[PDB]
């Protein structure tokens, strides 16, 4: 008998036959026919069962998981779930780890300053007590940011679908490509307000069907000291407007950069920013603002994930 | 005073309310059949248009 | 110029030449029209009050 | 399958001589704006940016041409325009029109540009119904570059003047053709020239030793087919900067370096979305493209 | 998604194994159809005196596709969709040790040929493999192969100014996470690259001090002011007086056709994201995203 049930059930989620219309014999063309026809013109009235005969044609793309395993330390167990991944691929370990890094866990790498981000560095420290476990890890946290090469390591990867956290080894599960389905819900990608800074606010452009979001990665100096600072832009202008748009963003930083390099001049020292693609949101899905113990958390809805190189802007 | 005038022009509105009158049999109606056709399919939605 | 019967029936239809918009703080020019309910009788009579 | 379909309700009944032109232009790729399927006129072709009262702004219109959803022109009625649109990655027909008239193969790239060489055979007016219809042109990329090249030479010597052989004219193979450059505003067009003046006095402090040399044992020695436009006569800069020596490990860096700030220049050099052509017929002017945004 | 290529000829039991080894590799194919000939696969149109860019250009208009079944009478191969997932495996040669989590890229070969190409005599068409590298190692191990050719012809002629002692110690030294690889040279691929970056090379210190001059107004963009304190001295005495009107526009119509066709063969998209990897059964799944 319950052998006989998910017979019903496979049987009522396979995709719909194609047509076999015999185009050789007479009377066998014309009852194919006339079941073409019975049949579109029941998928066109706006009954309920022509409805209930719409939804079986399923033209979907799968999203790609990839599986993670971190130690316990590089990565919380609070961490939001929707949050966006990074791969830091320096060397080759002696075992199969990997170092992944989540926007608030490489503002303590970064170690920007908390007069632009006020509220995700309250949360940076509470989580890392002291910021030495990811520092420890990473030997050159000082001549990847003078070369300005930290930016040809990360490699963009997805928003979090799963987080197994154990004492040791943390096994976390990313949707690199398609909406990441839970592990059942569809998660969407959360950034904190902190750092998404949005373009297409203003004092008509066109409602295109797509809009994106980028990450921006940039060398700079405190302290005297090298350090960097991301951030996140969203916009659909098409990539030669948001390049130059960046550009005005970081109009008060390449002042106060080039106030130094007038002094002495390396060459490891004019690369400045990279700009990623990290995946499209479609058009007017506003993100609606969560808290978390308050962290202004922007969670959108149907993010597919892209990839896109890291291309320098100056 | 300078030695020339000058002419001043403005635009204002007003809301106003409306009568309309339309006499007896002026226009023939014809009206068709509704059909629903999908035109945007997601993770989350299929959106339908009447 | 055209006469006054093509004006009529051109009257309530069109949107005249670039009338202002409802509801800003400045007073733009309109674009798109979408729900612009506007009836401007100054631009065909050519006067001001 | 999905419905994909924008459908242009008139207004007003349309004449008999522009509806000859509409339908001349049948299968022409025009950016209309909102991805919905009920669609005015007014929304529907690029003259919302490209007027006639101001002075049209080429960059500003081509930097408006890759924010718009693309559609595909497929019936012209007296009463409404119905046009199919573009998704991201769909086999969609495409048919060749436009009046400077370019031959198309196989594996080609397209682009969609703005009228350049004249504003007024792309624009068609509607004086039935108050609207002018302009159109864009699509243009492969060997010459869709070709057109952002000679602009940008205007943009600059125009300036340094306030000469219409140089400045001006586009060199097509065996061809030459005149922009349309009279009565433009050039704010943006400068815009991108101001970011060009960031790039080349970057690329201008990191050049290699070794390659400044090779054109001095080059450009008096020997014949190569694209040397000659430099005579026997050096760059009086060239040998003011061979005068130190050689060194691979400064020059390594000096390679890299210059390597990543001509990956930025793709975002001063573009062009609107693509259209990767994989057929077409030349005795219908019928290709069928793929297309692809940014 | 299957191409058959027939072979009206049998093969050899030497041309058998030599193709039992590239089980998966990633090919380039001229059409998108199945019905094609063994001269239609690879690049043999275009390598069998091969130049660069008409080969990296030719990638990106082409339609790649994956080796599955090697059968003695012919051939069957996989076309790639856009944005599909597979499962490609490392062969190709020379060794480079892909990671997992990386952005393969696709570079036209440009080593020695008995790592390129199988040489085929069954038929007598020689079938030509691309260079599967990955995309930040394919980038670093051409911006010192386009040095290396660029010193291979100065010490040509004046062969007094380049060290070969350490001409060849940086050059051919490529270090790609945490492993050094020696590549091995004998460059008639590089030139003309060594061509379009040297006609470029003189005309950037012409070329900005003719535009930063120019661009000089009350609307100026702010930040040109600070990238002027870059330029070298020397570059600010040229005088631009020494030649024409006329002849300034072809340095410029030529100059900035350089920076585009030089810029638009680096920013070239047949390349593809591996997600998973194994290093002893060198099999990869990825997804392949054109342009």
């Amino acid at each position: 008998e319950n052998a006989a049930r998910l017979g019903r059930q496979v049987l009522g989620l396979l995709p719909p036959p194609t047509h076999r219309v015999s185009l050789t014999r007479g009377p066998e063309f014309a009852r194919g026919v006339r079941d073409l026809l019975s049949k579109y013109a029941a998928s066109t009235r706006p009954t309920v069962g022509s409805l209930h005969e719409a939804l079986r044609q399923a033209p979907f793309r799968q999203p790609t998981y990839g599986d993670f395993l971190v130690y316990s330390q590089t990565f919380s167990p609070q961490e939001p779930l929707g949050t966006f991944l990074f791969s830091f691929k320096q060397e080759d370990n002696g075992s199969s780890m990997d170092m992944l890094l989540t926007p608030t866990s490489l503002f303590m790498l970064s170690g920007m300053e908390a007069a632009k981000a006020p509220q995700t560095h309250k949360v940076a420290g509470v989580w890392y007590g002291s910021g030495s476990g990811l520092a420890d890890f990473i030997p050159n946290l000082s001549e990847l940011m003078d070369t300005g090469e930290f930016h040809t390591l990360l490699t963009p990867v997805g928003p979090m679908v799963q987080s197994v956290h154990s004492t040791f080894v943390t096994k976390v599960t990313s949707a690199m490509k398609g909406v990441g389905l839970a592990r059942r819900a569809h998660v969407g990608l959360t950034l904190p307000c902190d750092m998404l800074v949005d373009l297409d606010e203003s004092c008509r452009e066109p409602a295109g069907l797509n809009v994106t979001i980028y990450a921006s990665l940039v060398y700079l100096r405190v302290n005297q000291r090298p350090s960097m600072a991301l951030t996140f832009f969203q916009s659909g202008k098409g990539f030669a407007e948001v390049v130059a748009m960046i550009k005005d963003h970081f109009t008060d930083v390449i002042r106060t950069k080039y106030i130094q390099l007038r002094h002495e001049l390396y060459i490891n020292r004019l690369v400045f920013g990279a700009v990623c693609t990290l995946g499209t949101v479609p058009f007017d899905s506003h993100p609606v603002h969560q808290s978390l113990n308050s962290l202004p958390v922007l969670v959108f809805a149907n993010f597919e994930a892209a990839c896109g190189p890291w291309t320098v802007f100056l | 005073h300078p030695g020339f005038a000058m002419t001043v022009v403005r635009t204002d509105e007003v809301l106003a309310e409306h009568i309309l009158y339309c006499s007896r049999a002026s226009t023939s109606m014809f009206v068709g059949l509704p059909s629903v056709v999908r035109r945007e399919v997601r993770s989350d939605a299929v959106t339908f248009e009447i | 110029n055209r006469g006054l019967y093509t004006l009529v029936n051109e009257y309530s239809a069109r949107l005249a030449g670039a009338p202002a918009t409802s509801t800003t703080d400045l007073q733009y020019v309109v674009v798109n029209g979408t729900d612009v309910f506007l009836d401007q009788p100054c631009h065909m009579l050519q006067e001001a009050y | 399958a999905l419905d994909k379909s924008i459908v242009v309700n008139l207004t007003s009944r349309l004449f008999a001589d522009e509806l000859a032109a509409l339908q001349s232009k049948i299968g022409s790729v025009l950016p209309l704006g909102d991805c919905h399927r009920l669609q005015n006129i007014q929304a529907l072709g690029l003259g919302c940016v490209c007027s006639r009262e101001t002075s049209p702004d080429y960059i500003q219109i081509m930097q408006y041409l890759s924010k718009c959803t693309l559609a595909v022109l497929e019936e012209v009625r007296p009463d409404s325009l119905r046009l199919t649109r573009m998704d991201p990655s769909d086999n969609l027909q495409i048919k060749n029109v436009y009046a400077p008239f370019f031959q198309w193969d196989s594996n080609t790239q397209l682009a969609v540009l703005p009228p350049l060489f004249s504003r007024k055979d792309s624009t068609i007016v509607l004086e039935s119904n108050g609207f002018d219809i302009v159109f864009p042109m699509v243009v492969p990329q060997q010459l869709g570059h070709a057109i952002l090249q000679q602009l940008l030479v205007y943009h600059i010597y125009s300036k340094i003047s306030a000469l219409d052989l140089y400045t001006t004219n586009v060199s097509f193979m065996g061809r030459t053709y005149r922009l349309d450059v009279d009565n433009t505003d050039p704010r943006t067009a400068l815009r991108v020239l101001d970011d060009l003046s960031m790039y080349l006095c970057i690329l201008s402090a990191l050049v290699p030793r070794g390659c400044l040399r090779l054109l001095t044992a080059l450009v008096r020695h020997d014949r190569h087919p694209l040397t000659e436009v430099f005579e026997g006569v050096v760059p009086d800069e060239v040998t003011r900067i061979d005068l130190d020596q050689l060194s691979v490990p400064d020059d390594i860096t000096r390679m890299r370096v210059m390597f990543s700030y001509l990956q930025s220049l793709s975002s001063i050099f573009n062009l609107g979305p693509r259209l990767h052509v994989y057929a077409y017929s030349a005795e219908t002017l019928a290709a069928s493209c793929w297309y692809s945004p940014r």
